[PDB]
């Protein structure tokens, strides 16, 4: 039980360091990618309609 | 005397000659590899990303000898072989 | 006290022992991985905007497919692909897993774990190498011949060094099980070691090492799957 | 002492003794003293040169597309274009930077180490 | 007592195994190189 | 004889060799990694801000080989496996 | 004080001695490839593709040593020689 | 043969290598760092105190093992774990 | 206690020292003489046939010592010399 | 056996350990940093004097950890702690 | 206890420590000098030829200290100093 | 036993120790001064006579540590400490 | 038993050591120093004549460490000093 709160508290930890400082760079990632191939996409249609 | 008391100090010295090797060797490659990084970025700072690939493919490596040695010496300490 | 090894759930099949703990914990990065795929199936879209999953399967695919194509080129060995992509799914997760906390009591100061990584046991490691050194083999013998092929393997690049070269044909699935169970195995026992701390201090190492055995495990995954398409690709020459 | 040579494509522009020269080759800085090995070098786009001699004032020298030759004597340095320092105008110079052409952006970097606004 | 020693969860993981990469290679891969040569 | 007199000095003994080779790694990686660092800085002083980062990492894993040696030898002297 | 208890102990501090001895080697033989590889990798990208040829070669042949190395430590612990 | 003997010659033994590994490390990590140090000051002499940054930061962590590999030492030979 | 046994002992623990340093000197001149080799090969590709031919003539004179070595240990192990 | 010789011997062996240590580290690391001398003095004659500044800092900071070993070796083999 | 037997183990075990030292330096000296040749090799192809003089030289001196140890060693195990 | 015969075998191991680290620190550092030293010669045929001076000082710092070891030894072997 | 024996045991793992670490310690150094001749020679055709003088200086040095160490050997097996 106290070893159980003791990670559980590591695990809290890490969790905060995770959510700080990985999950915005990998956020700004996706949302590159998905940007980025949303913009293929409409420069493809907009070059059909050319 | 215990025999088994020979066998254990035996598999203490063994394991920890399993370690010492494994550090050394883990901290000196790694020593190494972060070196040629360095060296890397530094004058090839357009590379830098192109290197993080390399790079943990050596660590990755490198570490293996040590971490291994880290599992025999488990074996050596908490499963000793012959302890009987 | 540590009790370093000792799987909990074993039981007993067909004249054969069967470590209940690591099955459950394989059965559950399996049902990961296929919720994983199944719900990508049910996302795939060559015209709209990917989704996060479809993000990750693509990125991992153009890796795997990358690293095939500038070793033995896809159209020679496309199956190394899904081979490589699902390895690194399912070490990746495995691994990955670990870091729920799920250590507790044993109500006798033995920590016990809900879920342990199965590649710390050496059974899952063995199975996967195995499994590789059997599938690339294979693909040599297919490629150069049944009789050819141990000659190409046995000559290696100097015909001096053929004591050397067997060596490291052996050595090639053992250094990929134990390289990876080590690098798991360590992660059982350190955190085993940061139980023995009061509550209060065993947060901190607790938190650093499982924060570091994160990376740990991703670049575990990721030699596993580059070192089996490099030896696939070894093996395909000529 | 050593005898450095400023040395434009136009025209010779500088030459006299000093007691230190640095500059910025394309790996990093360097210095140079009287008797400093043989070397042949490419300065840094928006390299600086400085000029220290004995009993006068250093000589900050704004380098466009240079070379560094250390010879058994003689320390040459050519340039495209070198403006000494009494010549430069920070308001052209620190207006180059940031601009799209990178040759001029690297041209008022040089201005500006010269200067040492950096 | 010697964790080294292979068991019989060697061929059950095995099996787990061989069923994912059955499913990578047929749900997975295949559709996400279409995907990847059509954009 | 007592057992545990042998096990204790088995265990000292292999503490020892523990920190002896972790010492080894990390001084040496250190130094290695602090000359990459070092050589690169005085090229480019302005480089300083991208080489901490990778030299950070190379400390990392270096010291993780040190830190990680050190827990063993706390549990070989302080809870010595097999000490009867 | 059971012969087989003195053997034993020998031939765990042989096979720790083994293993250190391996660990070190194939440490700092694979830092020094994969130094050798990731400065290859800085001076050109295009390298990459070819350039893992002969780095695998090396550390085919340093890994093979340390697993020789490692093969022997099993003969040193599981059948020691001269058991009686 | 009293117990606390065994223990202390052990604990000795321990240190002593502590010390062996503790110094190498200590000593050639820091040779290291000075010689990129002094190849910094010999390619362009006036960035020594630029310099003194980084080298202190790669010197602190070599002597940060030394005196923490150190301090174990003193542990071992004036106050033994273990000791019976 | 039994000679033989004593003489066991310490013929492992000599040829756990043989292959150590063995292993030693093989993964660590195999590194080198392999990071010359990836170098070689990354500034002229076309000199990959070329460089091949001292390369493995250097992996020669490495590995035949290791071997060397390899073998004595063995006649420490299966015939030990002066085991009566 | 009388204690007293046990801690003496385990003393001595410690004492050597420490000096094998540290001769090893001092003489690696100045062989590092007079490498770094000597070069630097190739490079720049007249940066000589001014390279004596880092590399006396290195040397300094090298022999240091020496003498300290020698130190403690002497309280090792002179006042050995825990001896009766 | 038959007194030769001790006087075996420990012609053993510094046997054992000669060749691993023989073997150690051999490994690395020939992978520096292999080192050497094959970079010049690289750089200067037309040099080939005359670059194997001072290998030769340089290999020489390696392998007469490794070949002076097997002689050594030999003297230590097969007729041992000191037998009574 | 005679407790003198346990204190002369501990210091003879720990002479011994004290060679082996003496030895190794002057070879290897000696062998760096004099790569350095014969590089510079390379690069500069007249710089010659400069380059020994500094040269010098290097192997000063090796050799003398080595020597100083030497002293060492021979109070461990000759005038050993703790001898009654 | 004969205190001799275990003189002569002490004697003989200290010999070994002493020769272990002289032939790490040459053959590192031959090797480095060659090293340097061959790139030497390798960038300077005619330097050849003039190189051999600093490169025979320094296996000079190498082998002066070496052969002390032989001799201190051949003193501490042949003559052990404090033989009963």
């Amino acid at each position: 039980m106290s070893i159980f709160i003791g990670q559980l508290i590591g695990f809290a930890v890490i969790a905060f360091i995770i959510v700080k400082w990985v999950v915005p760079p990998v956020r700004t990632l996706m949302r590159n990618q998905q940007e980025a191939v949303r913009a293929a996409l409409a420069e493809s249609a907009e070059a059909a309609k050319k | 005397l215990d025999p088994n008391a020979i066998i254990t100090a035996g598999a203490l010295i063994g394991g920890g000659l399993i370690m010492g090797g494994g550090a050394i060797g883990a901290g000196i490659g790694d020593g190494i590899a972060g070196n040629a990084l360095i060296s890397g970025i530094a004058r090839q700072p357009e590379a830098q990303g192109r290197l993080f690939t390399p790079f943990f493919i050596t660590v990755g490596l490198v570490e293996a000898a040590y971490f291994i040695n880290l599992a025999f010496m488990a074996l050596f300490v908490f499963a000793t072989p012959g302890l009987q | 006290a540590i009790h370093v090894g000792h799987h909990t759930l074993v039981f007993e099949l067909f004249g054969m022992t069967f470590n209940g703990d690591t099955i459950l914990a394989t059965a559950v990065t399996a049902v990961i991985v296929i919720a994983l795929a199944f719900y990508l199936r049910a996302k795939v879209t060559s015209t709209g905007v990917p989704s996060g999953v479809q993000l990750f399967w693509e990125a991992l695919t153009i890796q795997m497919r990358q690293q095939i194509e500038g070793s033995i080129g896809m159209k020679i060995a496309p199956f190394v692909l899904p081979l490589s992509v699902t390895i690194f799914v399912f070490i990746l997760i495995s691994n990955w897993l670990a870091v729920l906390p799920l250590q507790y009591g044993g109500a006798d100061g033995a920590a016990a774990e809900l879920y342990k990584a199965p590649a710390s046991d050496i059974n899952f490691v063995l199975a996967l190498a195995l499994f590789v050194f059997v599938c690339y083999h294979a693909a040599g013998i297919w490629r150069r011949g049944i009789v050819g092929h141990p000659i190409k393997v046995v000559k290696g690049h100097v015909a001096f060094l053929a004591p050397i070269n067997i060596v490291e044909e052996l050595a090639k699935p053992i250094s990929l099980a134990l390289r990876l169970f080590g690098n798991i195995f360590a992660g059982g026992i350190l955190v085993a070691l940061i139980a023995m701390f009061p509550w209060y201090i065993q947060w901190f190492p607790n938190a650093v090492w499982k924060t570091f055995d994160l990376f740990v495990g991703l670049i575990q995954a990721f030699i596993f799957s580059l070192l089996t398409i490099l030896y696939f690709s070894q093996s395909m020459e000529l | 002492d050593l005898n450095v040579e400023i040395v434009a494509v136009e025209r010779e522009l500088w030459s006299g003794p000093a007691t230190f020269v640095f500059t910025r080759t394309t790996a990093g800085e360097i210095g140079i003293l009287p008797r400093h090995i043989p070397l042949v070098a490419q300065l840094v786009d928006d390299a600086m040169v400085r000029v220290e001699r004995e009993g006068e004032d250093d000589l900050r020298i704004a380098v466009d597309g240079g070379f560094l030759s250390v010879t058994e004597e003689t320390v040459r340095i050519l340039v495209e274009n070198a403006q000494f320092e009494s010549e430069i105008d920070a308001d052209a110079a620190k207006e180059d930077a940031a601009s799209d052409d990178e040759r001029t952006a690297a041209w008022g970097r040089a201005r500006l180490r010269a200067l040492g606004q950096i | 007592s010697n964790f080294l020693i292979p068991n019989g969860t060697f061929f059950a993981v095995l099996i787990i195994f061989l069923i994912v990469l059955g499913v990578i290679s047929k749900w997975v891969v295949p559709p996400i190189s279409k995907v990847l040569a059509e954009r």
